[PDB]
């Protein structure tokens, strides 16, 4: 099914000619272009207060990364490597080895910020919830090196943000 | 070698050239090519600066990421030189300025500052030192930028005797106060290419014998300053009492000491870059 | 080993499009320095030009030799309509490109590639 | 002509005036390559100001050649 | 069955009878015809085929496949002539796909189909640039996605993915250069490749 | 919202619309940002029997292409005709 | 008709004649190729069925439904084209035998 | 005379750059040179390292204006390789944020068209909306543009609870956003002297240069692969095809313009049709289980554990498939040499044979013209370069 | 004296933040974003960040997409050309460092290969929001500025 968008015989009748050469012109058609910007300046702006009103969001929110913590205060990541397969940028770099009391966890855990796509398949396939991302996204930095995250930076984000990370996860994992 | 500054790569921006220096005087004229030189070959550069920030942002992309670091330093602060050299293992000197000002003279500048970091260099077990003086160096010159030329020269010397001397004549090049002087306004010159410093400058840090030297960086021919003054003015298309002085001074001749030919640097001929600096403004004979 | 030609048919006729086209490139290099302001010198850029040719000299394959000119052209209309810029021009002279030692010492002392 | 032509080929760099003979092959006496030959026949069209088709140009290999080609 | 992709035999028949009628109408080129098991029809012709068949899928009253939806290349390092050039065709009367396949090595050029589909001229700057096939008779043939004075044919299976040089800004010669290109990270390559055979009904012969 | 009767009125006028009745601005109509969790339904195959995956399993039903063809009667076309369009009935002319 | 309704094809006053005279002529081009060549026992099968449908109807809305080819000006359209095509084909000889047979594993996918 | 057009407006745009040299002969334009490659990524490239999974976030990155559009046409490419089927709520979820997509595409070009032309203000009320449609692309994938959402097999998440509801919220006052951008446009004598007459493309001519999309349809050729060729539950939903007559820019704004409006009618079908169930396809060797699944069995582990490392394996095999894209047909040639990543990826993007035609369209025009009619064919070099 | 040179520098430093015209290298997708920052949610112009900028009259660069070979030495052009000060804010993994294509052989690894930069943005794409805040972090990095306060002690 399909309709013509400009398809249309002008009538040749006098009073139809005047009419067009009224719009002509008296410039009507020009003049009702002016009505509406005229009533857009009386509407109420859309504009937010920004950074005292903040755009809203959801708790799927894709922001910063962070290392996340059992409530016993042991890290959830075992360093199964998965993140660091799935990562379609190569963004996460990952050693490990036996910890001293024997557990399996993370030597090296690099997220190179500037080479993430911020697409969320690292949190996708972590298996423990371990690799997240936050709803932080007021992070930029003066430095290029300050956006190379090691493992050090990603648990203190992980200690930072766990308040409003665990709340956002009770809120999403249900669809998941 | 410590294991972190041994040479890796291929002598590119992502290799290790192993050499850790810290550049005083980075975000001048020399300095800019010196820093540039290094960053080629992934070296650690330590850029200790006066100036706003902002002034040294065309030194950030000379480096990779993290190899060039920026810190704050006062010429007449000994803990600020020390947190700069701690951990290098050259320290370059390109300290100066052509003019004096109520807070610095030619004296601060050229001699107590010098002195300075080159004595807290030696405390902090700095290897290798490079440091800047002038061809024309004397103490009975009438300049006074010569004059404490001199006389820094051997305070370098005596502080740290290991140190290399490098001795310039008037340096050409885009950022020049030499050929950019002349197109903007007896005696016989010899003036030395940038790249063709710069490139000894960093011989000197690679080359072992080096050390304890004393340097004379020379262009190829020697001009007489009026030849050269309507050279600059024909291919451009057309200041202060001691630089006056110094511009009148005649370069020395100083046959016993060495130059670029023995840093493996071949001296730029001027009429093949005389172009290049004065291009923006828009042959001499030489003295055999 | 019958193959169907590109423009020659034998090495002669191919041997012909590569003298035209070192003809053009030669006397382009005058034209080149000065549109591009380039710090070169005029026999420095043809001194370019041979070294580029001179480097596929040992060529026997007509259909090679055609590619060769083919790409060659495609590179001096590069030039003349200055669709490229001075970088690209200069590309050609590796200037910020430290020397790469030569010979079996040199190469020994500063890493494992041969 | 021949006056004309000696004078580019002298102006030429890699010759020198001791062994351009007249009658000299630009190869096997004066060991130019095919290069050069294809530089000194563009010196030729830039002198007597007409163009020298390659097929033509392919066989000027001595001095006199390009002086007879020239009176043609 | 709601997890699998139901099967339609009409098309399936359908493409097939079209497929042997252009065996038929063109034996001096088709080398191969095959519809696939989710019903697209390919045509695999003498690369001396290009301009005829193509013009007859366009123009024959039983065929008008009047839009030349792509044109593009496939490298096969593996085989005599690594390139397979492939036309993907649509055709508005009968709502139809088609999809003629032909190839050529790196010194065989194939001729341009531009004078029966404008649509190729870039579809052709495209191939030549990325895999370095020449097309006879291309009006303007040069290329058109890579940088000028870009060396060698980026989409070559043989090419290497991060290339052979890279730039950045020199202040010396103040200008952007080109250098040789040096990682701070390698691109770590994975062997993902299960030891385990996934699809019988794809087995090789031994 | 929160405009004058008359502003309401001038620019419900210039524009020559109920604006009122369709501001672009977003109030309290919208879902709350806080909802009652989820139970979410589960596929077809989460069955605990008549449930063996060979009988479901769409990748190893797929088959390599018939060749009609290898160089190892009436007419056709590809398809038949496609039918020709019905002009809209809810709006055929802007 | 007032308009074909695509841009650039012109309405045609006579399409049974224009019809009638193309078909013929691509009748007349297909006798010089040979008799046993597939394209001339299909390309002749469907002009004379579309030639036949031209001498059958009088009324283009009705002969129109009948061709299913769109508006008649596409028809004719189609039928110049498929005369061009005649003309080439016998140039390039498609219903000669193969002209070399592809490489052994040429067509083989997977690798 | 030469010259050189410039690489982007003086405002924000969100195009891509382009370099278009161009000959000149007082006014009239002689001949446009497109160089184009500036944005040119190797993204074909790229994607024969990947897995089929982390391919998919390309596409968004395609058309960048498209980018759930992008993903379906990849999607549905890999879920005919692979002979599954897309249960039916992630269907008509596809659908419905398919046209939210479409949206979303029209406001960018027809708002950045008027705003290169002069016509300044429609580009601000227009992307208020726009903003309003990031959220829902945001509250179900948690990205406002590269959501990634849309994968083989289905999708990713289930629409959180509440969000159809606000949906129809937006629609229900959207027309009259619309009517807003006609009343400043569409009946303008200026935005008429600036469109009307200009880049007249004849039927005939576009199919033969490759156009596709609006680009066809504004030469009154009755073409839509969503009537034609049905993807999804498209075959459901009814919806009327705009079709131009003088095939010029004024022409194709209107089947814009027009789209819009059966978008917002499919929207309100797809509202009301959705039916429940799952969002992907049960089938565990393809579409991952779900997590309180992979935390409990030991086949849904190890399914996890594969399909996030080595993929899915996709039997050998070689497709096109196209779509209805905002800016015309997209497709993509995909070659599957058995294992879990693409041999090749070819991207088929409209705008590359539209801009191909620049040179064509231009003729007898003068420089003014010219962005018109790049106006007029809605080119993002993204899409164009690849 | 000093008190003079602080004040001068607060003055100078207050009207260059409160007047930063932007020129934007829309490459890619970041580009879609920063309309967004100009619509009317964020309306940019509303902290004298004005919508329509020359790049001779602009004092911050925005390079907001991927940066490719092909276009390096067109964009270190236009930052050549601009009058001074001048600073240059990096928008997107693309830009900050090469992104998804980091790997591939016609980008640059980073904008700031070609050009200082001063403000590196992540995300890809970051908000538009995220935008704001590194447009509102580099006002509060020419506040600190002390250029007189330098050149005085000179
Ligand atoms: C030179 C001329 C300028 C100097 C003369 C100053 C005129 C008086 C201005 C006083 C405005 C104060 C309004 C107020 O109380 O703030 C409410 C506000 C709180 O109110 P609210 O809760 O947001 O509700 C507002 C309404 O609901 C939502 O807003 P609203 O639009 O619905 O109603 C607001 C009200 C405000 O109207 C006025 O007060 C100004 C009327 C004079 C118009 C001058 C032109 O408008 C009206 O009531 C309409 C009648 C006024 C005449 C309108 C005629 C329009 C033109 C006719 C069409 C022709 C077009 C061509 O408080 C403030 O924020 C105070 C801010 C002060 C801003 C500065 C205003 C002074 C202007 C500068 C003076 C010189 C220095
Ligand atoms: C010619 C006369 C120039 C008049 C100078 C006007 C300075 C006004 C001003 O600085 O605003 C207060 C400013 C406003 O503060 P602000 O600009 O830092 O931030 C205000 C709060 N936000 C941004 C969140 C809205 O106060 C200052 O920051 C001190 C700078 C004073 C500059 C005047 C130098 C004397
Ligand atoms: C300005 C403030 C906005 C006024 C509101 C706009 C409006 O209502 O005008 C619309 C009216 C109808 O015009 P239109 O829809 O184009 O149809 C053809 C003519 N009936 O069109 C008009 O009636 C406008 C009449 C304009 C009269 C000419 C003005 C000349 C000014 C110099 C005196
Ligand atoms: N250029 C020539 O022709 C010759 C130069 N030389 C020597 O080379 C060296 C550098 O040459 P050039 O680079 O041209 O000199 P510049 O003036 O170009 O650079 C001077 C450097 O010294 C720093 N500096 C100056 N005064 C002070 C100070 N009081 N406290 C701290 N830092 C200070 C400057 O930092 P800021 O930017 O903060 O001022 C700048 O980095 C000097 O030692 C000079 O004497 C020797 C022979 C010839
Ligand atoms: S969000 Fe995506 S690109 Fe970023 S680290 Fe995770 S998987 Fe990699
Ligand atoms: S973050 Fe999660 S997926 Fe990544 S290594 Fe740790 S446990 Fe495995
Ligand atoms: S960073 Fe992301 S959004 Fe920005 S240009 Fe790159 S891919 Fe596009």
């Amino acid at each position: 099914t399909y309709k013509y968008v400009n398809l249309r015989e002008p009538s040749m009748d006098m009073k139809s000619v005047t009419d067009r050469a009224a719009q002509t012109l008296l410039w009507t058609e020009l003049i009702r272009g002016l009505g509406m910007t005229l009533s857009y300046l009386f509407r109420e702006p859309a504009t937010i207060n920004y950074p005292f009103e903040k755009g809203p969001l959801s708790p799927r929110f894709r922001g910063e990364h962070a290392l996340r913590r059992y409530p016993s205060g042991e890290e959830r990541c075992i360093a199964c490597k998965l993140c660091e397969a799935v990562c379609p940028a190569q963004a996460i770099t990952i050693e490990a080895e036996p910890r001293a009391d024997g557990s399996r966890r993370t030597t090296r855990y690099d997220i190179d910020m500037t080479k993430c796509i911020y697409c969320g398949f690292c949190q996708e396939a972590c298996p423990v919830d371990a690799i997240v991302e936050g709803p932080n996204f007021e992070f930029s930095t003066e430095t290029h090196e300050e956006l190379l995250y090691n493992k050090e930076k990603l648990l203190n984000n992980g200690d930072k943000w766990e308040a409003e990370i665990a709340a956002n996860i009770q809120a999403d994992y249900l669809y998941r | 070698l410590h294991h972190a500054v041994i040479p890796h790569g291929k002598g590119g921006r992502s290799s290790v050239s192993g050499i850790v220096a810290t550049v005083f005087g980075a975000t001048g004229f020399l300095g800019r090519y010196v820093v540039n030189h290094l960053g080629r070959m992934g070296s650690q550069v330590i850029v200790p600066h006066r100036c706003e920030p902002y002034d040294t942002m065309h030194l950030r992309p000379m480096g990779d990421l993290g190899q060039i670091i920026f810190m704050d330093w006062n010429g007449r602060d000994k803990d600020s030189i020390r947190r700069a050299v701690e951990h290098s293992s050259v320290v370059i000197n390109l300290v100066g300025r052509e003019w004096e000002t109520q807070n610095f003279d030619f004296e601060d500048v050229f001699v107590k500052i010098p002195q300075a970091i080159a004595q807290v260099s030696k405390e902090a077990g700095v290897e290798k030192f490079i440091h800047i003086s002038h061809l024309n160096a004397d103490i009975k010159s009438s300049s006074k930028y010569l004059r404490s030329k001199a006389v820094g020269e051997k305070e370098v010397r005596e502080t740290f005797p290991e140190a290399t001397i490098i001795k310039p004549a008037e340096i050409f090049g885009r950022e020049d106060r030499f050929l950019n002087y002349f197109a903007n306004i007896k005696t016989v010159k010899q003036p030395v290419y940038i790249v063709d410093v710069t490139k000894g400058i960093i011989n000197a840090i690679k080359d072992p014998d080096a050390r304890g030297k004393t340097f004379a960086f020379v262009g190829p021919s020697r001009y007489l300053l009026f030849d050269l003054v309507q050279y600059v003015f024909a291919v451009a298309h057309r200041t202060t009492r001691d630089k006056v002085e110094r511009i009148h001074t005649t370069d020395k001749i100083l046959p016993h000491l060495p130059g670029l030919e023995d840093l493996g640097v071949e001296a730029t001929p001027l009429e093949l870059k005389a172009i290049e600096v004065l291009r923006r403004h828009r042959p001499a004979k030489t003295i055999p | 080993t019958s193959v169907k030609p590109i423009f020659s048919r034998d090495m002669n006729e191919a041997k012909r499009r590569v003298r035209e086209l070192y003809r053009a490139w030669y006397r382009e290099v005058p034209n080149t320095v000065h549109l591009f302001q380039l710090d070169i010198s005029v026999k420095q850029g043809r001194d370019k030009v041979r070294e580029m040719f001179k480097k596929n000299a040992h060529i026997t394959d007509p259909r090679v030799v055609d590619l060769l000119v083919i790409k060659g052209k495609m590179e001096l209309e590069e030039t003349i309509k200055v669709w490229k810029q001075r970088t690209h021009v200069m590309r050609f002279f590796h200037e910020t490109e430290a020397p790469r030692p030569k010979d079996f010492l040199s190469k020994f002392y500063v890493g494992h590639d041969p | 002509i021949k006056d004309r032509v000696l004078y580019v080929l002298k102006l030429y760099d890699k010759i020198d005036p001791e062994k351009l003979s007249v009658n000299s092959h630009f190869m096997k006496d004066l060991g130019l390559d095919s290069l050069d030959q294809v530089e000194i026949i563009m010196a030729m069209e830039d002198e007597f100001g007409f163009e020298i088709p390659d097929i033509d140009a392919e066989k000027l290999m001595c001095p006199q050649e390009i002086v007879d080609y020239i009176a043609d | 069955r709601p997890t699998v992709r139901p099967r339609n035999d009409v098309a399936h028949k359908q493409l097939s009878a079209f497929g042997e009628y252009v065996a038929e109408i063109l034996p001096k080129y088709v080398q191969q015809v095959q519809v696939s098991c989710f019903n697209e029809l390919e045509i695999c012709i003498h690369p001396d085929g290009v301009i005829p068949v193509l013009t007859f899928l366009r123009d024959h009253s039983n065929a008008q496949f009047k839009s030349l939806a792509d044109l593009t290349a496939v490298d096969i390092p593996t085989r005599q002539n690594r390139f397979e050039i492939v036309y993907n065709l649509l055709s508005l009367r009968f709502n139809s796909r088609i999809r003629v396949k032909t190839y050529t090595d790196e010194l065989t050029p194939i001729e341009s189909s531009v004078p029966v589909y404008k649509a190729a001229n870039w579809y052709e700057r495209e191939i030549w640039d990325m895999f370095g096939v020449f097309f006879a008779n291309h009006p303007d043939l040069r290329r058109i996605l890579t940088d000028y004075g870009f060396e060698g044919h980026p989409f070559r299976k043989d090419f290497p993915l991060s290339g052979y040089v890279e730039l950045r800004y020199d202040d010396e010669v103040k200008r952007v250069v080109a250098e040789p290109v040096e990682l701070a990270q390698e691109f770590r390559k994975f062997d993902l490749n299960s030891p385990w055979e996934a699809f019988p009904a794809y087995r090789q012969p031994p | 919202a929160s405009a004058t009767r008359f502003i309401q009125w001038l620019r419900n006028w210039a524009s020559g619309r109920d604006l009122q009745a369709k501001l672009q601005l977003r109030y309290q109509e919208i879902s709350k940002r806080t909802q009652p969790p989820p139970k979410l339904p589960v596929g077809p195959s989460h069955k605990l029997s008549n449930n063996y995956y060979c009988t479901r399993d769409g990748r190893r039903e797929a088959m390599p292409p018939s060749i009609v063809m290898s160089s190892q009667k009436k007419a056709v076309s590809p398809a038949p005709p496609i039918k020709r369009w019905e002009l809209s009935q809810d709006e055929p002319y802007l | 008709k007032k308009t074909t309704g695509l841009v650039g094809l012109a309405v045609c006053e006579t399409p049974h004649e224009r019809l009638k005279i193309l078909y013929t002529k691509i009748l007349d081009v297909l006798g010089h190729i040979p008799k046993n060549a597939a394209y001339r026992k299909y390309t002749e099968q469907i002009t004379n069925e579309k030639l036949s449908m031209v001498k059958a109807e009088p009324d283009v809305k009705k002969l129109e439904e009948r061709l299913q080819g769109g508006q008649i000006e596409e028809v004719i359209l189609q039928a110049e084209n498929e005369l061009s095509l005649a003309r080439k084909m016998i140039q390039w000889k498609p219903w000669e035998p193969l002209v070399e047979e592809p490489p052994a594993s040429q067509w083989k996918w997977p690798i | 005379s030469n010259l050189t057009l410039n690489f982007g407006p003086q405002h924000p745009a969100a195009h891509g750059v382009l370099r278009l040299v161009m000959e000149l002969s007082g006014e009239m334009v002689r001949k446009c040179d497109p160089h184009i490659g500036l944005l040119h990524r190797g993204t074909e490239k790229l994607i024969e390292y990947k897995t089929y999974l982390q391919a998919l976030p390309y596409f968004d990155r395609l058309d960048y204006v498209s980018m759930m559009c992008n993903e379906q046409a990849y999607s549905l490419a890999v879920e005919k390789l692979l002979n599954i089927r897309p249960p039916p709520r992630a269907q008509w979820i596809r659908v419905l944020f398919g046209e939210i997509t479409r949206l979303l595409n029209h406001i960018m070009a027809v708002t950045t068209h008027a705003l290169d032309i002069g016509a300044m203000t429609p580009f601000f009320w227009m992307f208020e909306e726009r903003e309003k449609m990031f959220e829902f692309y945001e509250r179900v994938s948690g990205a406002r543009m590269h959501a990634a959402y849309v994968r083989p097999g289905g999708v990713h998440q289930d629409l959180p609870l509440g969000l159809m509801d606000d949906i129809y919220e937006f629609s229900k006052n959207f027309s009259l956003r619309i009517d807003e951008l006609e009343e400043m446009l569409t009946n303008n004598r200026i935005w008429r002297n600036r469109t009307v007459d200009i880049g007249i493309v004849t039927a005939e001519d576009a199919l033969n240069y490759g156009f596709s999309g609006v680009m066809l349809r504004g030469s009154g050729i009755q073409w839509d692969l969503r009537k034609t060729q049905p993807y999804d539950v498209y075959d459901q939903v009814e919806f009327d095809v705009p079709i131009g007559s003088r095939g010029d820019c004024y022409d194709r704004y209107l089947c814009r313009v027009e789209e819009m409006r059966q978008s917002i009618r499919i929207i309100s079908q797809c509202l009301n049709k959705m039916p429940p169930g799952e969002i992907k396809v049960d089938d565990a060797k393809v579409s991952p289980p779900k997590r309180a699944e992979m935390k409990t069995s030991m086949e849904s582990l190890i399914h996890h554990f594969k399909l996030y490392t080595e993929g899915y394996q996709v039997p050998p095999g070689a497709t096109y498939t196209a779509i209805e894209a905002p800016k015309g047909e997209f497709g993509v040639y995909l070659v599957s040499d058995g294992s879990s990543r693409p041999y090749r990826c070819k991207i088929k993007a409209p705008g590359f044979a539209h801009l191909a035609g620049l040179d064509k369209m231009s003729k007898g025009h003068m420089l003014a013209d010219v962005v018109a009619i790049i106006g007029t064919q809605d080119i993002v070099f993204g899409e164009v370069d690849r | 004296g000093e008190y003079v040179v602080a004040k001068l520098d607060d003055l100078i430093n207050w009207a260059r933040r409160s007047s930063l015209w932007p020129m934007t290298f829309g490459l890619a997708c970041c580009a879609v974003e920063m309309m967004h920052m100009a619509a009317p949610r964020y309306d940019m112009d509303r902290f004298g960040v004005v919508f329509r900028a020359s790049p001779r009259q602009s004092d911050v660069m925005i390079v907001a997409g991927t940066l490719t070979n092909k276009m390096a030495p067109a964009l270190r052009k236009v930052y050549d050309q601009m009058p001074e000060p001048r600073y240059v804010v990096s928008m997107g993994s693309c830009a900050n460092g090469g992104g998804y294509y980091h790997y591939s052989y016609s980008v640059v690894r980073g904008c700031d290969r070609i050009v200082p930069v001063d403000i590196y943005v992540p995300g890809c794409p970051p908000t538009a929001e995220a935008l704001l805040y590194g447009i509102l972090q580099l006002q509060k990095k020419i506040k600190r500025e002390k250029r007189l306060r330098i050149w005085y002690r000179r």
